[PDB]
């Protein structure tokens, strides 16, 4: 027969074992409830409804002496396994959640020890609140956080911790978020830069509550900006180019405010699709939505630049008057500041006379509309001059900014200890 | 075994959940509503639902749950579970979906006075009716209603919390900074809580939370706002460009398709309740209309400006109104083979001198135009900044009042 | 109270809660119903799907959950679980995408001579098939049958409470106007069990649409781009964009199609209002196109080939325009050089002639121009009011 | 009240983890029949069927019988399904964990031991949409009902008789019904099914499964997706009548209405299902327009290229100029001062006489773009009507099948 | 019947379902996990989750749950519901929106001789990373890690009951063709247990997708926007088109390359070869639009203002295209003749530049067709 029946039914039934009693001997004692966690997968982090969902174990253990018994009278029996609805357990739950799981999703069976250790890892997905900093996006780092707390009992009745292992003999707490090699898949947009695990105490609540306690571990995770860099960033710098590009179109052709409207038009079209992959935060504001702000200005810019370009060369002597100050600063001084490129026979002769002065006013007219045509491709010459460099440099500067936004070396300010898996703070 | 399992089984021996903890028939259980707000999610206007992650400080007297600490080695107070004791069914009677009752269900703290306290945590959907008149400078006022959904006010009497120490009652909405999330979209102005009696039944009595909760509206500004000014900006430039050259139109209707893509492309912000129209929805109908206005008197525009002594005639009002009186003030005023070939040359000066008439009539015809835009610019102009300075004036003096009604 | 504690043990010490409340088996339950509406969550149009937040009233009387007051210290009214009585199978038939009973089960009132008052929450979202006929100035008849499923009439009764729904809490929608509301009472003969009639209530809610927000954001700029496809007319053929203005209001026409299809059911059962407004401004703005591209080909007609036909000139230029007032239209080796000034000079007058019949094609085009705006003016004018007064005026 | 007596003597000796069979190898016969009281959605986009229905199962249980003169005269009891035996009739066909009925309504139990039990159901059942004919399609939807536990060896799934004739088709209750809409119940036939790859000890031995050939109604889609996209797709005949000139915007036309086809078929792609097996025939009719609004802006490209070239640019040959103009058309409609002055005036004669030898060959190449035009125009509108009649003639001749099944010649009807 | 009740009465009698079946605690439950996939319901590329619908074949022999047959009448099979015996704890460990665990808990088939047969119907909303390298030609490696979650491999031991999973029943998907499928048994020392192994099975499938759906909503115009790209160079400078065309060209692919992203998951791991030729096209495009804004340049160059210069004039026109009043009216006849003359070299030399033009825009049309034969050619 099993002696594992005898022994769980002698532990359960014999005993009186109750499952709504904490573990202590005397009721002013207090049980040290040791939480660890381990991501095996994060799945995603929703921007839009500042969600991170992820898939978890959760690593409790606490001792109960109810639990105890000598193992060689028990046929060698070195563990057991007990459902939870069976044992007394730490109702340990995820406080920030987005929706009613506040527990883990499978209750998986406890593993008992002969010495009462009591050891419960079940799965979870959870979804907690990350509030998003779109401010550097999308080269950005999220610090998202998990608050575990324990809302059945007070701090004078039971003590969360952080789990203890042990190497050359000596104790360690495990101040860091556990990925097994073997279990682990890289998500492949967020990378887990800094993974803390920190019990937070808080002196101005009372012991005999609720919230004077919690064990809280945090993901700072950077993004891969590879995706958004190649299908977003690289389509507006390409067509935000063509912008300034539109002051190299003659005015002959009615196709420069076409050209320069579209630019507006596909630049409005980004922007609408940025609003969309990010939330309505009013933070602060991305630095993807900033640089489209003044891309979109400097296109409106051109765009009345254009206008006044296409006024200009459409002037005509019978409607406006060439100024000599006009004239002499848009012919004169900045084209070259520019560099730019440079009886019936009376009757007959009267008649003659009147031909070759209606001539003569028509080439005076032209030379006028040349002057205004002059004067408007000095005008684009300028505004192209003065405006693509403007571009370049604030394309260049906004992503410059953005690709150094390098999360922190520590994970917390003021606090030396780096928190990593490789340097155990007391061993 | 540990007394605390014999003071459990001493106390629940004939405890029965399902009967209220009146000591005398006809007493009253006073029930303290409390609320704690640890996150307030989202304010959905599509569905008018607003989502928050709350803890319900209750808190009442149960004379069964009473003992002697003295007899027991001084054990002052228990964590039972929630499903063991009596609770009164405080529910959230204005929620959206159906969700009333608690989600955690923890564990209630019973003390040896019987006095029991619970704080169960749970993530409540209440329904808000949002004033959309003033969307999005604008501030809701959303209500959580609170009440035993099975006890009248002649069996349980509902009052509100005490604060930490006891000696007064909290009559706001209670937040701990220690576990408090500040939304990044509103900011909680005013936090009252009171109760509300309603006429014609005495047997009704609630107790309701209030979240006067103002948007932040730096997101539309950004992404809706400034894009239709720019547009705006363009609609004022397209009586600024030349008759000529065949892109007026073309800049007039492409900003009236931006304008209308930027107003579909809200309605998913928009909640679809039809008591009023918002402040932003106004103000891209009026760009709209100001634009579609545009794309008219640009389209009158260049019909004058092509418009020829062969196909109209000047008419006297039209010239005297336009020439005269408009250019001063805008500004716009403007500064045998011998005889054959002699005929020939005289018929040629003849052809010359019909066309520069023709051409004169024409250049009248083009500065009417020109005059008629520049007037139209002027008032487009006057216009689009009156209207854009009084919406937005308007939307910046909307602030939620100084004090709370509670 | 232990007073209470001894009556609730004492009520289901035997208590059977599978059997009917009857002293006996021949009679049967009379149950009064009463539906009480709190608030018009959503109508979903495009899944046909009405979700309304309601308190289904039921009473009925319990001979075995009756007691004497004084016996119990003066209790008159006492509260059970649902869960812990006999309660009626009451069934929403026309469920959809939802629950067809009561499921949350909260407490129920008892007073001492069995009279239960069970006043349990429900979100019922019941099918109702929505007439688009009148979209967006429709009017909706809701329905929702309510009856018990597994007992006749001669087992179990329903009995409305009141002749119209309770709706003294009711919640304003801001989307409907409550503009009539009613429940009636059917005995039903189905094929199942034809020998014993079938008992229910159907409460149905005439809601009438409030039209303002969908005036707002779809109708307002299809009237406006409907305006401006006439206008097409009065832009000169000259300017070379009458097409770009054309097609631009034929987009935006189209997106506003794809927006109405996404509002409506695919239902064919009867063309909408906005459905008929959008096809007669789409024929609108194809016949505007066709009769645009008739006026620019007839802007370039080459005199060299075109010659100009009598009736057309005789149309189009004697009679029409004077027939309008509204607008201003129209109502030795010497010889050699000889020679070349004779050729110029015929090169000069066979150029005047055929611009002047170039002219004369352009007034032509011209005049149509001017009488097409007039037409597409007034069919602009009068299609919009003979779709939409229909309605307006009810 | 003697059924709480009746109840309490049946109920207490009764498990229900037990099979009602008397004796070894007894077969517990399950009838089924569907009342299908409104078909409420086919959502193409996850190929499933949500249907509204009542599902009779009938059975005989030894267990639950009575004589009615012990109790007087009761013959008929409600027990609540929770606290019976039943045969685990789910659907085999759906799309998520809902197996079993939505409401698990009360069993009618007869004192001959006979099960009655009818409880409401919301279905949705995974259905393969024929995308090949839509908007005008048909669809042979279907559920799928098996016994999730017993095996053929242990119950007999079989269907209804009422008048000692199988039912074999999806009942409809005058009363309680309503029609969908948009999708017209052309035949409902029922059988039942055995999948001869498995053994008679297997539980997916037998099936019954109820058909519904539902027809979809195309007004709807033809007066608001199909007759919009003919009549923007026909505008692309109007670019051959614009002029060759800078003006008349030939290409802006013919790309604008290439665009507003790119809308409808992204307005399409939101109501089609994302299956790849076929192409929808509205589909196939947009990609067909597609090729032929390119086809178009080709030709308006080659028509501008030949009405603007020069001959200072382009040699026009004899060739081409006489099968341009004498062949196509024939088939289609269509002292010093003095001598100083003298040479001046010579000059000025010469430079105009060759301007307008200049000019001629414009004109010429005018009339060569504009002869293309026409020819082009005539090919163009008689490619897009015959495909548009084609594409639409054979969208009406999807006729749904006489029978419900193509090598059955009963009809299945009532 | 009265047998079967008394069976069932008697084998429940005294079981707990809390303990192993198991004779000695030292011996280990011997498990037969098979896979059976009854349809593929949907593949979420954008969220990388993959819900199927499974039948979890699991069988096992229980020393306590076996009787004689001619003890109860002579049955030799019956069934009970799940919840009433011992059952595995099979989790799927790459979970990533649905249960861990089965949650419909169906009844069992026991045979006399103790054999638990128990095929519970699940539906698997597991994680598996979506390689976007050949969408939509490509194919998915997603698996379906099942495991005992509690128990080590001395304790219950699982071994797979064949090397393929089940699809006898498999119904056809219409998006995805399934090329093949394998199952795999390992042993994995874990952190948290370190010095015992875990034993699991992975599932994997490896689905071929269907392309023509999205050769037809999406690569079929985007080849005929690219098409009309190499058109605009056809297109002559006089039409006052040409930037018209370019434009609505380039505003449709960047449509068309916003679609893609959005059909697409957002993971850097891997660029798309669809993204790449869009990218790439798009450059071109641009590159297009460069090289006809300098044609539309040249073509209005004044030629008072712009001199031509020697080595374009030979690169562009030799070589590649061969791959009283008396007096004053006499004055005024010379003034107009000698205006004349300049007009004429004016307009010369404005068709010089014109036929530069031209013959730029003739050799980047045969640039782009050399790229389109090109392609042509390798798509052979
Ligand atoms: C009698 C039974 O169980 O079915 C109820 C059928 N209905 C809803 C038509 C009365
Ligand atoms: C031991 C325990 O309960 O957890 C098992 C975790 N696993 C599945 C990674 C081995």
């Amino acid at each position: 027969v099993n002696e594992e029946e005898r022994l769980i039914n002698d532990l359960l039934i014999v005993n009186k074992y109750n499952k709504h009693v904490r573990p202590v001997k005397h009721n002013n004692e207090v049980v040290n409830i040791a939480l660890s966690l381990t991501l095996s997968n994060l799945i995603s982090l929703k921007e839009t409804d500042e969600t991170l969902t992820s898939n978890v174990w959760m690593d409790h253990a606490w001792y109960d002496h109810r639990l105890t018994w000598n193992a060689s009278e028990y046929s060698d029996i070195s563990i057991l396994r007990l459902p939870p609805e069976l044992v007394w357990i730490p109702d340990i739950v995820l406080q920030n959640n987005n929706d009613g799981q506040y527990h883990v999703a499978y209750f998986c069976n406890v593993l008992v020890r002969p010495n009462g250790y009591v050891t419960w890892l079940p799965p979870a997905i959870f979804r907690s609140s990350c509030p998003i900093n779109v401010l550097y996006f999308p080269f950005d780092w999220q610090n998202c956080s998990l608050k575990f707390t324990a809302l059945n009992y007070d701090a004078n009745e039971i003590t969360m911790d952080l789990m203890t292992d042990t190497i050359d003999g000596k104790d360690y707490p495990i101040e860091w978020i556990i990925i097994d090699p073997e279990a682990f898949t890289e998500n492949g947009e967020w990378e887990i830069i800094h993974k803390p695990a920190k019990k937070n105490i808080y002196p101005d609540k009372f012991p005999n509550g609720t919230n004077y306690q919690d064990v809280t571990f945090y993901l700072i995770i950077r993004r891969k900006p590879l995706f958004y860099v190649i299908n977003f960033i690289t389509p507006c710098v390409l067509i935000s180019f063509l912008a300034s590009l539109a002051f190299y179109l003659p005015a002959e052709s009615g196709e420069k405010m076409s050209t320069a409207i579209s630019v507006l038009l596909a630049q409005a079209v980004f922007l609408l699709l940025t609003s969309q992959r990010l939330p309505e935060t009013a933070l602060a504001v991305p630095l993807i939505g900033k640089y489209l702000m003044f891309i979109m200005s400097l296109v409106t810019g051109v765009i009345v630049n254009c206008g006044i370009v296409l006024n200009f060369h459409f002037r005509t002597p019978s409607t406006h008057v060439l100024s000599t100050r006009v004239k002499q600063i848009f012919l004169e001084k900045l084209p070259r500041i520019l560099h730019m490129s440079r009886d019936e026979i009376k009757s007959g002769i009267d008649s003659t006379n009147y031909i070759v002065k209606q001539i003569k006013e028509k080439n005076a007219y032209d030379e006028e509309v040349g002057n205004w045509n002059l004067v408007g491709q000095t005008i684009d010459r300028l505004s192209m001059f003065i405006i693509t460099p403007v571009m370049v440099l604030g394309t260049i500067f906004i992503f410059v900014m953005g690709n150094f936004n390098h999360p922190p070396a520590k994970p917390f300010e003021g606090d030396p200890f780096d928190y990593s898996s490789d340097h155990p703070r007391c061993a | 075994s540990v007394m605390e399992d014999t003071l459990l089984s001493v106390l629940f021996e004939t405890y029965n959940p399902k009967v209220r903890p009146a000591q005398t028939v006809g007493d009253k259980v006073t029930v303290r509503v409390g609320l704690t707000l640890t996150n307030l999610l989202i304010l959905n206007e599509k569905i008018e639902e607003m989502t928050t992650n709350v803890f319900l400080n209750l808190a009442w007297t149960d004379y069964r749950l009473q003992w002697d600490p003295a007899a027991y080695e001084g054990i002052k107070d228990l964590r039972i579970p929630s499903s063991d004791v009596w609770q009164p069914d405080i529910v959230l009677m204005n929620n959206n979906d159906g969700s009333f009752e608690i989600t955690l269900h923890v564990n209630v703290l019973v003390q040896h006075t019987g006095a029991v306290s619970w704080q169960p945590s749970a993530i409540y959907r209440s329904s808000c009716t949002i004033k959309v008149m003033y969307f999005p400078f604008d501030w809701q006022n959303c209500t959580m209603v609170f009440k035993s959904y099975t006890y009248d006010t002649s069996e349980v009497t509902l009052q509100h919390a005490l604060d930490a120490k006891g000696e007064r009652e909290v009559k706001e909405i209670v937040i701990n900074k220690d576990a408090f999330t500040e939304n990044g979209q509103w900011s909680i102005e005013h936090k009252p809580s009171r109760k509300n009696w309603r006429s014609d039944d005495p047997s009704y009595e609630d107790v309701t939370f209030y979240l006067i909760i103002q948007r932040k509206p730096l997101f539309y500004i950004v992404y809706t706002i400034i894009p239709c000014i720019l547009i705006s900006i363009l609609a004022i430039l397209v009586f600024y460009l030349p008759p000529d050259a065949g892109e007026k139109m073309s800049l007039s209707i492409s900003a009236l398709l931006a304008v209308t893509v930027f107003l579909l492309l809200l309605a998913d912000k928009v909640p679809e309740t039809s008591l009023s129209v918002p402040i932003i929805i106004r103000y891209l109908m009026f760009i709209m209309i100001l634009v579609a206005f545009s794309v008219i008197l640009s389209v009158v525009v260049l019909n004058l400006h092509h418009r020829s002594p062969n196909t109209h005639t000047m008419p006297n009002w039209i010239r005297q109104i336009f020439i005269e009186t408009l250019p001063p003030f805008l500004w716009i005023q403007r500064p045998q083979d011998l005889k054959e070939a002699v005929e020939a040359i005289k018929y040629i000066a003849e052809q010359l001198e019909s066309a520069s008439e023709f051409d004169d009539l024409k250049k009248d015809w083009q500065y009417v135009a020109m005059v008629a835009d520049r007037l139209f610019l002027y008032v487009f102009f006057v216009i689009c900044s009156i209207g854009t300075f009084s919406i937005f004036l308007d939307a910046s003096h909307n602030v939620p009042p100084d004090n709370p009604f509670a | 109270s232990e007073h209470e504690t001894r009556l609730v043990a004492n009520l289901l010490e035997n208590y059977n809660k599978v059997i009917r409340p009857v002293e006996h088996h021949t009679h049967f339950v009379d149950i009064t119903v009463g539906l009480q509406l709190i608030q018009l969550i959503s109508v979903d149009e495009v899944n046909q799907i009405v979700e309304t937040n309601v308190r289904l009233r039921q009473q009925w009387i319990d001979v075995r959950l009756r007691w004497n007051p004084a016996d119990y210290g003066g209790i008159k009214k006492i509260r059970l679980p649902s869960d812990d009585v006999w309660l009626p199978d009451l069934v929403l038939y026309n469920n959809a995408d939802g629950d067809f009973a009561i499921v949350h089960m909260t407490k129920l009132l008892l007073d001492y001579t069995g009279k239960i008052m069970w006043t349990p929450p429900a979100i019922f979202k019941s099918y109702c098939e929505i007439i688009v006929t009148h979209f967006p100035f429709d009017q909706q008849n809701c329905t929702m049958k309510l009856g018990i499923w597994t007992y006749d009439g001669t087992k179990v009764s329903i009995s409305p409470e009141s002749d119209r729904p309770d709706l003294s809490t009711f919640m304003e929608s801001g989307e409907w106007v409550m503009k009539d509301y009613r429940g009636w009472k059917h005995w039903v003969y189905y094929t199942c069990c034809p020998d014993t009639p079938y008992l229910d209530i159907t409460y149905h809610f005439i809601m009438q649409r409030i039209p303002l927000y969908f005036v707002v954001n779809v109708i307002i700029p299809c009237l406006l781009f409907s305006f401006l496809t006439g206008l097409v007319f009065y832009l000169p053929t000259d300017s070379g964009e009458k097409m770009t203005l054309s097609i631009s209001v034929l987009l935006s026409l189209t997106v506003f199609l794809l927006v109405i299809v996404e509002l409506i059911p695919s239902t064919s059962s009867a063309v909408p209002l906005i459905g008929k407004y959008m096809l007669f401004t789409m024929i609108f703005v194809i016949s505007s196109i066709i009769i645009t591209v008739v006026v620019i080909n007839t802007h370039h007609r080459s005199p060299s080939t075109h010659t100009m036909p009598q009736w057309v000139r005789k149309i189009f230029i004697d009679t029409i325009p004077n027939v309008m007032f509204f607008s201003t239209m129209k109502r030795p080796d010497v010889k050699s050089a000889i020679e070349g000034v004779k050729y110029i000079a015929e090169h000069m007058k066979s150029d005047e002639e055929s611009s002047n019949a170039a002219e004369e094609w352009k007034y032509v085009a011209m005049v149509i121009d001017h009488i097409l705006l007039c037409v597409f003016m007034l069919i602009c004018i009068i299609g919009t009011v003979s779709v939409f007064a229909g309605r307006l005026i009810e | 009240n003697e059924e709480g007596r009746l109840i309490e003597k049946l109920l207490g000796d009764y498990d229900k983890r037990i099979i009602p069979a008397k004796t070894l190898d007894h077969i517990i016969d399950v009838t089924l029949k569907l009342t299908l009281t409104n078909l409420i959605s086919l959502n193409e986009k996850e190929e499933a069927l949500t249907t509204n229905v009542w599902i009779e199962i009938q059975w005989n249980d030894y267990r639950l019988s009575w004589n009615t003169s012990e109790y007087e005269g009761i013959d008929l009891v409600r027990i609540p399904s929770e606290l019976l035996w039943l045969p685990d009739v789910v659907l085999e066909n759906n799309v998520d964990g809902q197996f079993e009925v939505a409401y698990y309504a009360n069993v009618l139990v007869y004192n001959d031991g006979s099960m009655y039990w009818l409880p409401p159901a919301i279905y949705r059942s995974t259905c393969p949409i024929a995308v090949t004919y839509f908007p005008f399609d048909w669809q042979n939807c279907s559920l799928v009902f098996r016994s999730q536990t017993y095996n053929a060896h242990e119950v007999n799934l079989q269907l209804s008789a009422e008048e000692g004739e199988a039912v074999e088709w999806i009942h409809i209750d005058p009363e309680d019904f309503t029609e969908n809409g948009e999708w017209t119940i052309r035949h409902r036939p029922a059988k039942k099914n055995y999948n001869w790859q498995l053994t008679k000890d297997d539980t997916d031995f037998q099936e019954i499964i109820f058909f519904l050939i539902i027809q979809r109604k195309p007004l709807f889609y033809i007066i608001n997706i199909i007759a919009p996209c003919v009549l923007i797709s026909s505008l692309v005949v109007l670019v051959y009548f614009l002029p060759a000139q800078a003006g008349g915007q030939k290409c802006t036309l013919s790309i604008s209405v290439l665009l507003a086809q790119t809308i409808f078929l992204f307005l399409i792609a939101q109501k089609v299902p994302e299956t790849s097996l076929n192409v929808p025939l509205i589909g196939k009719y947009l990609i067909f327009v597609m090729f032929v609004s390119m086809l178009i802006v080709m030709n308006c490209v080659i028509v501008l290229n030949v009405s603007l070239r020069t001959p200072n640019t382009h040699s026009l040959s004899e060739k081409i100029k006489h099968l341009f103009l004498g062949f196509l058309p024939k088939y289609l409609g269509m002292a010093p001062e003095i001598k100083s002055c003298v040479e001046a005036c010579n000059f000025i004669a010469k430079s105009t006489k060759e301007q307008n030898d200049s000019g001629s060959e414009n004109e010429n190449w005018v009339l060569i773009g504009k002869v293309i035009d026409k020819a082009c125009f005539w090919i163009a509108l008689l490619l897009f009507s015959i495909g548009t009649l084609a594409i639409f003639l054979t969208g009406h001749f999807n006729q749904v099948p006489e029978f419900p099944f193509p090598g059955d010649p009963r009809k299945y009807v009532p």
